[PDB]
């Protein structure tokens, strides 16, 4: 019968190691970088756009930077379709939540839950994982500005700087040397945009391939702005730091 | 629904999915459980190949599950989360019900129970995860400590380890460990703990967690200068 | 119907009428309103006979497989919320019962617990439940003590279903002992309270609006 | 070979395998007899130890007053099929306050078998059955393999070494047939043809099984001392 | 069951409860404690049909401690106070609703402020300086719109609340054998033992 | 028992020139008994005002509903709902419940903010659109409501004028209904701005 | 509106004795003021050294027999041909009958046989499924009629003996299966005559270690 | 739960020596409107059974449906079909009574009062009754709605008891039964002068008679007749 | 791959045969049945000394007058033992008796073969059921995966099963007492056991009409130890 053609997604190899995973994980590794910093005064969010076209229209365009809800945002690694799937049943359970206790969803109680869906399409269901490593950036009351990721396992970490998709044993390396505890926000854009700099396959680093994103509480008194940076914010930036 | 038998028997009698998992939990950071004559101590490896982490707010390897047992593991991390959140579940239910919180014993057997459950239900795969679960029974002094495994198989032990290089560790306690007279005081247990855990580690800096319970829902995690000094004066005694 | 049980230094006492009454028609003077959930445990009978009975052996079949699962007796507590939040589930679909349930435990002690068909579950010292209750709860209220005797106790048990028996036309026929230790339940007989009446109007004095 | 690894798949000469193995199960099992005349039908049937500790296996059982069976291969489908059997025979009786026939029985028992034998994720039933009644027909005796083939005898053996047994009832089929308002006759008859499949053991106390329904006579199975008569 | 009160003063939250159960013609008990802990700092109250009052109260009971066990954290009066909410406007239209009005009263730690809500079966949430339910309000508004102050203390709360319940034992038929009055505040949640 | 007459209040509507304006009284009840003077009926999600009187556990839970939808809304169009499109999206949800529905009536007010155009309409408790140019009424008091209305409006009144013919009406139709009163308060929207005023009125 | 139920009359009654039971039933079966039978059995050999019979709703009283009846072939069935025990028929007889708790079997129910100690066992059972194990219990129309004379002439209930005044009681002495026929034919003779449901015949079931046997008495017709 | 729209009225029936005997009219009544004329009540299965049926015709034509139904299923992979394994009496009656009772069980009935007549194998006679509420019972006379009042009282005058059973023979019991359709004919306002009847015996086997009518009637007493009292013209 | 319940070309169930290749490699059981009582003992194996014995529970209560020991995928055997105990309480509340102890074991049974693709898999552990009932007297018997159930006068079942099956078969007679089965089962234990066979080791219990099914202490097991040391220096 149909047990011929199963692949069977969700099965150990001998040595202790979920195949479907382990490839979902190889997919994300030729995606575009993201990165995420975290300083005293907010959280920075870079990201580049895969090999694009002088006919794309950057300005209505979205692939990396996705909002959760005002205080929560993430950045994309892998399948877009994948990502975009996770990414309204986050939104969905942020709303759930804030109607059930009034309160906006503190950002791990977010993270937890989509990392618990990735983890149940390794497990059960026999169908393949979700190729998406994600960086999430926010804010909350508890704990204050949080940087996690999650990956197609399930399993989640926090972070002070992260990056995900291409070329992260050299971003990594980049941040771990330059990244400060008493940082801000200016010395961090001016991080993330100089690892993406060094790290990119591409021969420079220009506004029309990049996304950027910032989580700061300069917002007017005791509260929090996102700032999805447009095309000429975003080449400004690059021109303020000596990039371009 | 997805039915597939991925457990199943082969030809010399062995549940390949179950044992594969095992090996999951070969590779996961190493955790061992020591009681003493009052406490139980669970201690934790963190391995340093990840800084630049958050500690703060990064999951912590040993989870309260009520105010008076906790429970560590050594494998996959997300699939602990499934087994964690089930066994908070069982706790409140056990309290609405009977009127009195779980037994460690029950709170064992209730989660080993699961994990064997996922060892002959079609559709799914074994938890690549083993367990030591400690506490005191309510009203009890008895210090309590249990282990499980994906099999789903449980028992009871004085000291017990899991995870990576934990039959170097259990090794120390097989030989370190007497039963007539276990570590009668919170310091004995403890320096027993980070000692077994020392024999593996690496650097005696952020690597290792350590958590005390006493009785009566006294559940305590030690900073990283607590444990620094217990590593300190480890080595001290060591160079003689 | 009237059933009682109050908690005393020595356990509990429990007292049931026999009779039963399909409208002014005596259907039975030989009911059993007391339950044998276990050897350690009682139940009484009030409300719908069958709803009582089935759902307090039911009771016991849970308490039986709570021990062989856990290797311990099963509390009062655990064992009175069984039944409660199983008569909570029918809630509307028209059980009726009125029960007190009771036993002794080493982390309870003696305990009772009166259970509901509304799903009311409620801890106490002295209950009382029927078309006679309010004559029992006379006799209980005015000479109740922690301190009686067993002796005295089972006595006053059996006199507070007499007064019941005596008013109540719906009450009557014989009366029930028990007497709740740790070590379980002693049964301290059957009472026909025909003759039960005469002998404690002569020894005790008490009943001279009645000629004997 | 390449297509017995299911019963949903046909080989290329037109067998089905998984049918076929289901089938061999029977010819491990212990063998079984069941003979009839025009009045009485009996079953014997040779009982199989696990060691000199254990119990001898029960081969026979009860389905109705006036109906049951022996078996010879998997016991636990026999129990499945026995009780189907119990329930079809009672749904007569409550319904149609009718005994069921033992020919529209066998009609049951065969498309039960047979849609685990067309269908993905099931397997075919590993026993062989041997049924006898009496109805409004008369004696009857049934033979049911789990292909779904059911066939109505005078006589028949199934399990290992039964050919002996097949072969005597042949021989002794004038004979036995006419055995009417004679129970110790027909069983005796029975237990020769059952005799004629023993090699090394014989047939001992606890070891021979024995049933019999006829026109006054209702299903009744005889084990231990009260078999000692025909040993 | 019947007469529950609240009473929000300077730096705490006091409930007061009846203790009488009565079942319709003998009053059963007269020292029922018509209250559950929620969290460490938060108590609610409650009154309404039998059975359903103390299994709804548990049932919310388990729920808020599950939560507080899995993020390692206290919800505040609000957040609770909504959960508890949503649960009722959930049940006014299920097969068979719950039928209980509740009092939330909690001390909020993360901005050192008492907070008390009062809540009916069909999921009506205010939040309010003092409370009731049923007719309870009905005889005891009229006193605590003339005393209330915000900057009252926990002693002339409790003064104020034994005016409030003298005037129930006054003008209402039924005997609830007194009520079991509890604190809630920075500290806590504590029982005044004399009353 | 009539659900809608349960708790009380009232909510009005009205429009002027280049703004619109939206007042609702501050009671909450159980019939008789007056429970709390603090129970606003008015809500906004973005630039869009919505009031909802009836039965105040629905007020509450459909206040919770249109903001779980006007966030997926914001987060999914990455544009602020307008108070046309935010009109169908009231009617749709309400309708849905067409025989077990929400005891409601509902009033949304607004300016578009392309258009700049002024916005209000009202609905029945299972979503049928009441698009007025002039006026919308809701709650115990709207027959005193629409008496109030009818003669005191005029088109094109000025934000100032606008509130102090709202206000009148509010104020004297709260004052012929028991279920209504206990406070009041009136939102005046223009395109870049809105203020919001309380009004001091009788207690009783 | 369709109304699920009817009232057939009848009366039956049980009595336990030393070392034999008997359960007695009348034959009339009716409608209001019509009779449907003259002889239509009410009281049932179930096997097992079972009697029963279930008086009330015709319908629902057979129904419950044959499915009693089921339950002891199929108890046969899974437990090795052991026989089932009055008491044992008992408790299974009240799953039957509450299983059904929210629409019940419109009957009053009464089984008869002996206990594992070989002596008579009588159980009564509620519609809904409460028992007890009784020494003498009536059922159905002229139940009422027949209990107060069981009270008086089974259980000696008023009597006193001569000379006391009543001091002391009129003891309890065991009664034979030709003394309690005696009071059964009596107790339907009397019913009869004051009952309109009650009549045409009466037939008793007897239960002693030998088996179940019958005996049939005309009673009166109009 | 529905109410009966198109109805028939009285069945009767009785046993005799060697058989029996069971009749109905032929009308189907719409309240006080006797609509239609030409229905037949007795439906014979095989050649040893007949069930009569009254109260609603729509439902009759249900059960007619399924006893239909119940002879093809009997006949399939069964040779005996025409001798050994026949249908039964016995058998299509306890078919039919598990179906009132479990229409009844889920407050949808059949809204019919039913009597099988028929001689079994071994040439007993069989009668017996079954309703919308799953009642049954079995006498050696009986009758459904009219019938039973006034029919029964007749027919139990021939046999009273079952050791009158044997003492009966046809032509005594076919006049009783017809005497009663005549009694009926005068009394039930729901009924018609045309029926059937049918006659089942062991020796002689299935007569369905069909187009009988009620005949030797007494009115001629009716002239005589005059006012309610005091008239005397 | 291959289905779950494909018989193989002699007529047998892979899984099931594969099933009896994980209960040969368990620790042993053993039981004799005797007219004074059943015996059951095992062997605890106990992997690493820092392991608490006495947490070891291979024999386990199914009601008062049954008992059970097990032996293979241990784990295997918990939903067997709480369908066992339900069994056992349902039919006591349906029928106010005990239930046989061959019906206890046909049910337990029935779920044997309820797997395929119900559960996934057969169980991977053997059953050693002991009772008593009034019809048959003591009783024991061997629950196999294959859903198939022998009645035995002594059954040894996991690693050391064929070489005690043979001491068992010389040792047993119909006038054994319980005392010299308590020996018997201890001294082939003690045979086929790697470690040496103590109280903390090995466990012992039984099932008479009087007490019921009664595991023994560790304390009143070392007596019997000591007993069988001395009876077997006696000659
Ligand atoms: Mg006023
Ligand atoms: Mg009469």
């Amino acid at each position: 019968g149909s047990r011929r053609y199963d692949s069977r997604t969700t099965i150990f190899s001998p040595e202790g190691r979920l195949y479907q995973v382990e490839y979902a994980l190889e997919s994300i590794s030729h995606a575009g970088t993201a990165i995420g910093i975290m300083a005293s005064d907010g959280i920075v969010l870079a990201a580049e756009r895969k090999v694009t076209s002088t006919l794309l229209e950057q300005d209505t365009s979205t692939e990396k930077l996705y909002k959760l809800n005002d205080k929560i945002a993430v950045a994309v690694a892998g399948l877009t379709a994948d990502a975009e799937i996770l990414i309204n049943t986050a939104r969905i359970h942020a709303q759930n939540y804030l109607k059930t206790y009034n309160e906006d969803i503190p950002v791990e109680i977010l993270v937890r839950r989509l990392s618990d869906i990735k983890q149940g399409y390794t497990q059960h269901g026999g169908l393949r994982p979700f190729g998406v490593s994600f960086i999430y950036a926010g804010y909350d009351d508890r704990y204050g500005y949080q940087l996690y990721t999650s990956n197609p396992s399930g399993n989640y970490t926090g972070w002070k700087a992260i990056s995900v998709g291409a070329n992260t044993s050299a971003a990594q390396t980049l941040l771990q040397m330059d990244y400060k505890d008493d940082m801000k926000v200016d010395d961090a854009i001016e991080l993330a945009l100089k690892t993406l700099s060094k790290t990119t396959d591409s021969s420079a680093l220009t506004y029309d391939r990049l996304e950027f994103a910032t989580i700061r509480k300069g917002a007017n008194d005791g509260e929090v702005y996102q700032k999805i940076f447009k095309p000429q914010e975003i080449k400004d930036i690059l021109v303020k730091t000596g990039i371009t | 629904g997805y039915d597939r038998a991925l457990s199943i028997f082969s030809p010399d009698g062995h549940i390949f999915q179950v044992e594969y998992a095992l090996e999951a939990v070969k590779r996961g950071t190493c955790a061992v459980g020591v009681k003493g004559k009052n406490c139980v101590v669970l201690g934790c490896e963190r391995r340093s190949t990840l800084k630049l982490q958050d500690t703060r707010i990064t999951p912590s390897k040993v989870s309260k599950i009520d105010s008076h047992v906790v429970l560590s593991f050594s494998g996959l991390n997300a699939d602990s989360r499934i087994l964690i959140e089930k066994a908070r579940v069982e706790a409140q239910s056990h309290r609405l019900t009977l009127e009195d919180p779980v037994t460690v014993e029950y709170l064992t057997r209730y989660v080993a129970g699961v994990q064997q459950r996922y060892t002959q239900s079609g559709g799914v795969r074994p938890f690549g995860v083993s367990t030591l679960i400690a506490g005191f029974d309510p009203r009890d002094d008895e210090p309590k400590l249990y282990q499980t495994e994906p099999s789903g198989i449980y028992s009871s032990w004085s000291a017990q380890t899991i995870g990576r290089n934990s039959k170097t560790v259990r090794e120390f306690l097989e030989k370190n460990y007497d039963r007539k007279e276990p570590p009668a005081t919170v310091e004995e247990c403890v320096k027993l703990t980070v000692r077994s855990l020392l024999e593996v580690v690496q650097t005696g800096a952020k690597n290792i967690e350590i958590t005390v319970v006493k009785p009566d829902s006294d559940i305590v995690a030690l900073s990283s200068e607590e444990i620094n000094q217990y590593v300190t004066q480890i080595e001290q005694e060591k160079q003689e | 119907t009237t059933t009682l049980a109050f908690r005393f230094q020595g356990g509990i006492i429990v007292a049931v009428d026999s009779r039963a009454t399909a409208g002014n028609w005596v259907a039975s003077q030989t009911v059993k309103k007391v339950i044998e959930i276990n050897p350690f445990l009682l139940g009484t009978m009030a409300g719908g006979a069958a709803d009582c009975q089935f759902w307090e052996t039911w009771l016991g079949s849970q308490c039986r497989l709570h021990e062989l699962r856990e290797k311990e007796r099963i509390s009062v507590a655990a064992a009175s919320k069984i039944l409660s939040n199983l008569v909570y589930q029918y809630k509307g679909a028209g059980l009726s019962m009125g029960t007190m349930i009771c036993g002794y435990t080493r982390k309870e002690g003696p305990t009772i617990y009166y259970v509901d068909s509304d799903g009311t579950r409620l801890k106490g010292d002295i209950f009382c439940v029927g078309s006679g209750q309010t004559f029992a709860y006379g006799v209980l209220d005015s000479n109740y003590k922690w301190d009686l005797s067993v002796e005295d106790a089972l006595y006053l048990g059996k006199r507070s279903i007499l007064a019941a028996a005596h008013r109540d036309a719906y009450s009557g026929g014989s009366v029930n002992l028990y007497h709740v230790t740790e070590d379980g339940w002693i049964y301290h007989g059957n009472h026909d309270v025909g003759e039960l009446f005469w002998k404690v109007k002569e020894e005790e004095g008490s009943f001279n609006n009645v000629i004997g | 070979n390449n297509y017995d690894g299911d019963t949903v798949t046909f080989s290329p000469t037109g067998r089905l395998f998984q049918v076929e193995y289901a089938l061999e199960a029977i010819k491990q099992g212990s063998v079984t007899v069941g003979l009839r005349s025009n009045t009485h039908a009996v079953l014997v049937a040779l009982k199989r130890n696990a060691d000199e500790l254990s119990s001898y296996q029960k081969k026979i059982i009860k389905c109705d007053e006036h109906m049951g069976l022996s078996l010879a291969g998997l016991a636990p489908d026999a129990r499945v099929l026995s009780n189907y059997l119990r329930q079809q025979c009672n749904y007569s009786s409550l319904v149609f306050n009718r005994k069921l026939a033992v020919e529209r029985a066998g009609h049951l028992l065969c498309d039960k078998a047979q849609k685990n034998t067309q269908s993905y994720g099931g397997r075919p039933y590993g026993v062989g059955l041997l049924i006898i009644g009496y109805d409004k027909s008369g004696a009857h005796l049934l033979e049911f393999q789990p292909s779904g083939n059911v066939t109505e005898l005078y006589g028949t053996a199934i399990g290992a070494r039964s050919q002996g047994a097949k072969t005597y009832l042949e021989r002794t089929l004038d004979t036995f047939i006419k055995i009417d308002g004679n129970p110790d006759e027909l069983i005796k008859a029975g237990v020769e043809a059952i005799s004629q499949s023993l090699r090394d053991e014989s047939l001992t106390v606890d070891n021979l099984s024995i049933a019999i329904v006829g026109k006054d006579t209702p299903f009744t199975i005889y084990d231990g001392e009260a078999v000692a008569k025909y040993i | 069951m019947d007469i529950i009160l609240g009473i929000r003063v300077q730096d705490s939250v006091i409930l007061a409860s009846s203790k009488a159960v009565t079942r319709g013609i003998s009053v059963l008990k007269d020292s029922d404690d018509k209250t559950r802990q929620l969290s460490p700092h938060t108590l609610m109250s409650f009154a309404g049909e039998a059975g359903d009052t103390v299994q709804f109260a548990e049932y919310i009971q388990a729920n808020i401690q599950l939560y507080s066990i899995r993020e390692d954290y206290e919800l505040s009066p609000q957040a609770v106070s909504s959960f508890v909410r949503q649960e009722l406007a959930k049940s006014i239209r299920s097969r068979r609703p719950y039928q209980v009005n509740v009092l939330i009263g909690g001390y909020d730690k993360k901005k050192n402020k008492p907070e008390l809500y009062q809540i009916d079966y069909l999921g009506t949430k205010v939040e309010l300086p003092y409370g009731a339910h049923g007719y309870s309000g009905f005889y005891t508004f009229s006193l605590l719109d003339h005393h209330y102050r915000p900057d009252m203390t926990t002693e002339e709360g409790l003064d104020l609340l034994k005016l409030c319940v003298q005037e129930l034992e006054k003008r209402m038929p039924m005997d609830f054998k007194g009520v079991i009055v509890k604190i809630v505040d920075k500290d806590g949640i504590r029982q005044v033992d004399d009353f | 028992s009539d659900p809608s007459s349960i708790n009380g209040g009232i909510v009005v509507a009205m429009t002027g020139k280049d703004c619109v304006a939206i007042a609702c009284d501050l009671r909450l009840g159980s019939q008789s008994l007056g429970v709390s003077n603090k129970f606003e009926k008015i809500f906004h999600y973005g630039h869009v005002f919505l009031g909802i009187t009836g039965l105040a556990t629905d007020v509450t839970t459909l206040n919770e509903m249109f903001r779980y939808k006007t966030n997926l809304y914001k987060l999914k169009e990455e544009r602020a709902i307008e108070p046309e499109t935010f009109t169908q999206l009231v009617s749709s949800s309400l309708y849905e419940r067409r025989f077990g529905p929400y005891f409601v009536g509902p009033v949304v007010a607004g300016i578009n903010s392309k258009s700049g155009k002024p916005f209000i309409a009202g609905f029945d408790l299972i979503g049928c659109i009441d698009e007025a140019k002039d006026f919308i009424v809701s709650g115990t008091a709207s027959d005193q409501l629409f008496g109030m209305c009818e003669s005191l409006y005029e088109p094109n009144l000025e934000p100032e004028d606008l509130f102090e013919t709202i206000s009148q009406a509010l104020l004297n139709a709260a004052d012929r209904d028991a279920l209504s009163g206990w406070g009041a308060v009136v939102y005046i929207i223009k395109k870049d701005e809105v203020v919001k005023r309380y009004l001091k009125m009788r207690q009783d | 509106q369709f109304n699920p139920y009817g009232d057939n009359g009848g009366t039956i009654l049980g009595i336990a004795g030393e070392d034999f039971a008997v359960l007695a039933g009348d034959t009339r079966n009716i409608t209001d003021y019509s009779i449907n039978s003259r002889y239509e059995p009410k009281v049932f050999d179930c096997g097992d050294n079972i009697v029963m019979s279930a008086n009330g709703f015709a319908a629902d009283g057979d129904a419950l027999v044959k499915r009693f009846k089921n339950s002891v072939k199929w108890y046969h069935f899974d437990h090795n041909d052991k026989k089932l025990s009055i008491n044992s028929a008992a408790r299974n007889i009240q799953h039957l009958l509450y299983g059904k708790r929210f629409f019940p079997y419109y009957v009053h129910t009464i089984i008869a046989g002996l206990d594992e100690d070989g002596k008579g066992a009588v159980y009564s059972f509620d519609p809904v499924g409460s028992y007890e194990r009784e020494q003498c219990r009536a059922g159905g129309a002229a139940a009422s009629l027949i209990m107060p004379f069981l009270d008086n002439q089974v259980n000696f209930k008023n009597q006193y003996e001569p000379g006391t005044n009543g001091k002391v009681k009129k003891p309890l002495k065991y009664l034979s299966v030709e003394e309690v026929i005696k009071l059964v034919r009596d107790s339907f003779t009397s019913a009869t005559e004051r009952h309109i449901q009650v009549g045409d015949g009466l037939e008793i079931l007897i239960v002693t270690k030998d088996g179940v046997r019958k005996e049939f008495y005309e009673l009166k017709r109009d | 739960t529905q109410q009966p729209i198109v109805t028939g009225t009285s069945v009767i029936s009785m046993k005799y020596d060697n058989g029996v005997i069971i009749a109905a009219d032929n009308l189907g009544s719409y309240g006080s409107l006797l609509r239609f004329n030409g229905v037949e009540r007795l439906i014979p299965v095989g050649d040893n059974t007949v069930v009569g049926i009254s109260g609603d015709i729509s439902d009759m034509q249900h059960i007619e449906r399924l006893l239909k139904d119940l002879v093809t299923e009997n006949a399939y992979d069964n040779p005996l079909a025409d001798a050994e394994e026949a249908l039964e009496p016995s058998y299509i009656f306890e078919y039919l009574a598990t179906v009132m009772y479990q229409r009844r069980s889920k407050m949808n009935p059949l809204w019919n009062a039913i009597i099988v007549a028929g001689v079994q194998s071994n040439g007993d006679q069989f009668l017996r009754y079954v309703n919308l509420l799953g009642v049954t019972y079995s006498s050696p006379t009986l009758a459904t709605g009219f019938g039973a009042h006034m029919a029964n009282p007749l027919l139990r005058k021939v046999v009273d008891r079952e050791s009158d059973i044997p003492k009966t023979t046809v032509q005594v019991a076919e006049e009783a039964i017809v005497n009663a359709m005549r009694v009926l004919y005068y009394r039930d306002a729901r009924s018609s002068r045309n029926f059937s009847l049918a006659i089942i015996d062991k020796n002689t086997g299935l007569t369905f008679k069909k187009n009988l009518q009620v005949e030797n009637m007494k009115w001629d007493f009716a002239k005589d007749i005059k006012g309610y009292g005091t008239q005397k013209i | 791959d291959r289905g779950v319940s494909t018989f193989s070309p002699e007529g047998r169930l892979f899984q099931v045969e594969y099933s009896l290749e994980a209960i040969k490699l368990g620790s042993t059981a053993i039981g004799i049945a005797t007219k004074e009582g059943v015996v059951l003992g095992v062997e605890k194996r106990a992997t690493s000394p820092l392991l608490e014995s006495d947490s070891i529970e291979k024999i386990v209560e199914i009601d008062r007058h049954i008992g059970c020991a097990m032996s293979g995928l241990t784990a295997d055997a918990r939903s067997m033992i709480e369908h066992a105990r339900t069994a056992a309480v349902t039919h006591n509340l349906y029928y106010d008796e005990d239930i046989n102890v061959e019906s206890l074991t046909q049910s337990v049974c029935d779920l044997a073969l309820r797997f395929g693709e119900l559960m996934s898999r057969p169980f991977g552990v053997a059953l050693l059921i002991a009772g008593h009932d009034a019809d048959d007297g003591y009783q024991l018997f061997h629950a196999e995966p294959s859903g198939t159930f022998y009645r035995y006068n002594a059954k040894a079942i996991g690693s050391g099963s064929e070489g005690a099956q043979a001491e068992l078969l010389n040792e047993w007679h119909s006038s054994l007492t319980l005392k010299e089965a308590e020996l018997l089962v201890l001294k082939i234990l003690k045979q086929v056991m790697e470690e040496k066979l103590d109280e903390n080791n090995a466990q012992l219990s039984c099932i008479t009409k009087q007490d019921g099914f009664k595991i023994y202490d560790n304390e009143k097991t070392a007596e019997l130890i000591k007993e069988l040391k001395e009876k077997e220096a006696a000659e």
